[PDB]
């Protein structure tokens, strides 16, 4: 669970 | 000239000789080998998913298909046994000539009109609602599994092989669905997920049938989350609670895109209003199949002077069964235009 999240904000911030 | 002992779908199992031929592989894959023939008694084409069965268990397909008889859902013509020693279950279907990814492929290469996305849409939405109402979740909704009759207008969905009677308390793998089709809970790796999640995947096929092209081309797991997420705003943390409550992170604030402006400029504004009640991130939230088949965007198909591009009447569109409507009888009064009564 703790994995996941992490990629998650990184991929938003890119398209942030 | 191939004769087997095969027995029929429906009924009681009632074995009886039937002979084929001109077998031609179409696919292969993982499930095993899906052939189509022709029966020589009345030279039908029929299709055959050919899987290894093991003689301990029920085949899970099977047992589901048999409880099934409805028009949008492809007919199990008949099931035989075959074969170094290994056992084969053969499941004999009826043969549609088309499919709808490979019709919305041609318009991916324009726009499919919205008369044909109306009645597409809502014979899916009717075979949603009927395997629902045994609690069978079809957990593979997508445009290669919706045969298309093209001179009828029929749509028919099959494959059954990733299908399950959700129970709850026994969870279930999250890697489920192709991944444009995915829902987000899913994504987030929910094992108590409930038939909604077809809900979510008939949304995304409503949605790519509307804009040409699939609506979360997601490259992979994460990244289809990204995409849904560029189209739907940054999920509240409630959102996300009823998800999968294990998320307690926070995530960046991405805008949503306005619904009017992720498709055509001239989009019908109940297609736009019927995907936002679809692709909700809360799985409660989204619309039943059959709330979905009495939504006003399907209002044009209940008109009686309805005229369709083939020149044809409309397929049957309004025999419901107690069965269908179960989950919500009282939609009949919609359903059922007073026409059809
Ligand atoms: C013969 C299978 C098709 C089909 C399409 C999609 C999925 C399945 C399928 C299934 F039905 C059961 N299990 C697993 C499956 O996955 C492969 C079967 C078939 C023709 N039409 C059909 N009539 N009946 C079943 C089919 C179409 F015309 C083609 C030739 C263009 C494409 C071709 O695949």
């Amino acid at each position: 669970p703790q994995k996941f999240a992490e990629e998650l904000i990184h991929r938003l911030e890119a398209v942030q | 000239v191939t004769t087997v002992v095969a027995t029929p779908g429906q009924g009681p199992d009632r074995p009886q000789e039937v002979s084929y031929t001109d077998t031609k592989v179409i696919g292969n894959g993982s499930f095993g080998v899906v052939y189509q023939a022709k029966l020589c008694d009345s030279g039908e084409l029929v299709a055959i998913k050919k899987v290894l069965q093991d003689k301990r268990f029920k085949n899970r397909e099977l047992q589901i298909m048999r409880k099934l008889d409805h028009c949008n859902i492809v007919r199990l013509r008949y099931f035989f046994y075959s074969s170094k020693d290994e056992v084969y279950l053969n499941l004999v279907l009826d043969y549609v000539p088309e499919t709808v990814y490979r019709v919305a492929r041609h318009y991916s290469r324009q726009t499919l009109p919205v008369i044909y996305v109306k009645l597409y849409m809502y014979q899916l939405f009717r075979s949603l609602a009927y395997i629902h109402s045994f609690g069978i979740c079809h957990r593979d909704i997508k445009p290669q599994n919706l045969l298309l009759d093209p001179d009828t207008a029929v749509l028919k969905l099959c494959d059954f092989g990733s299908a399950k009677q959700l129970v709850r308390g026994e969870p279930n793998v999250s890697y489920i669905c192709s991944r444009y089709y995915r829902a987000p809970e899913l994504i987030f790796g929910a094992t108590d997920y409930t038939s909604s999640i077809d809900v979510w995947s008939a949304g995304c096929v409503l949605a790519e049938l509307l804009l040409g092209q699939p609506i979360f081309p997601g490259d992979s797991g994460v990244d289809q989350l990204v995409e849904i997420i560029k189209v739907l705003g940054t999920p509240t943390r409630e959102q996300i609670r009823e998800m999968n409550p294990n998320y307690e992170f926070k995530f960046p604030q991405i805008k949503a895109h306005p619904w009017t402006k992720v498709f055509r400029p001239r989009t019908p504004p109940e297609a736009i209003a019927l995907c936002s009640r679809l692709l909700e991130y809360t799985p409660t939230a989204r619309l039943t199949p059959l709330e979905a088949c009495a939504h006003s965007f399907f209002d044009e198909l209940r008109d009686p002077n309805v005229k369709l591009p083939n020149g044809r009447d409309t397929p049957a569109l309004f025999n419901f069964t107690t069965q269908e409507l179960s989950s919500n009888p009282p939609l009949a009064t919609i359903l059922i235009p007073p026409h059809a009564r």
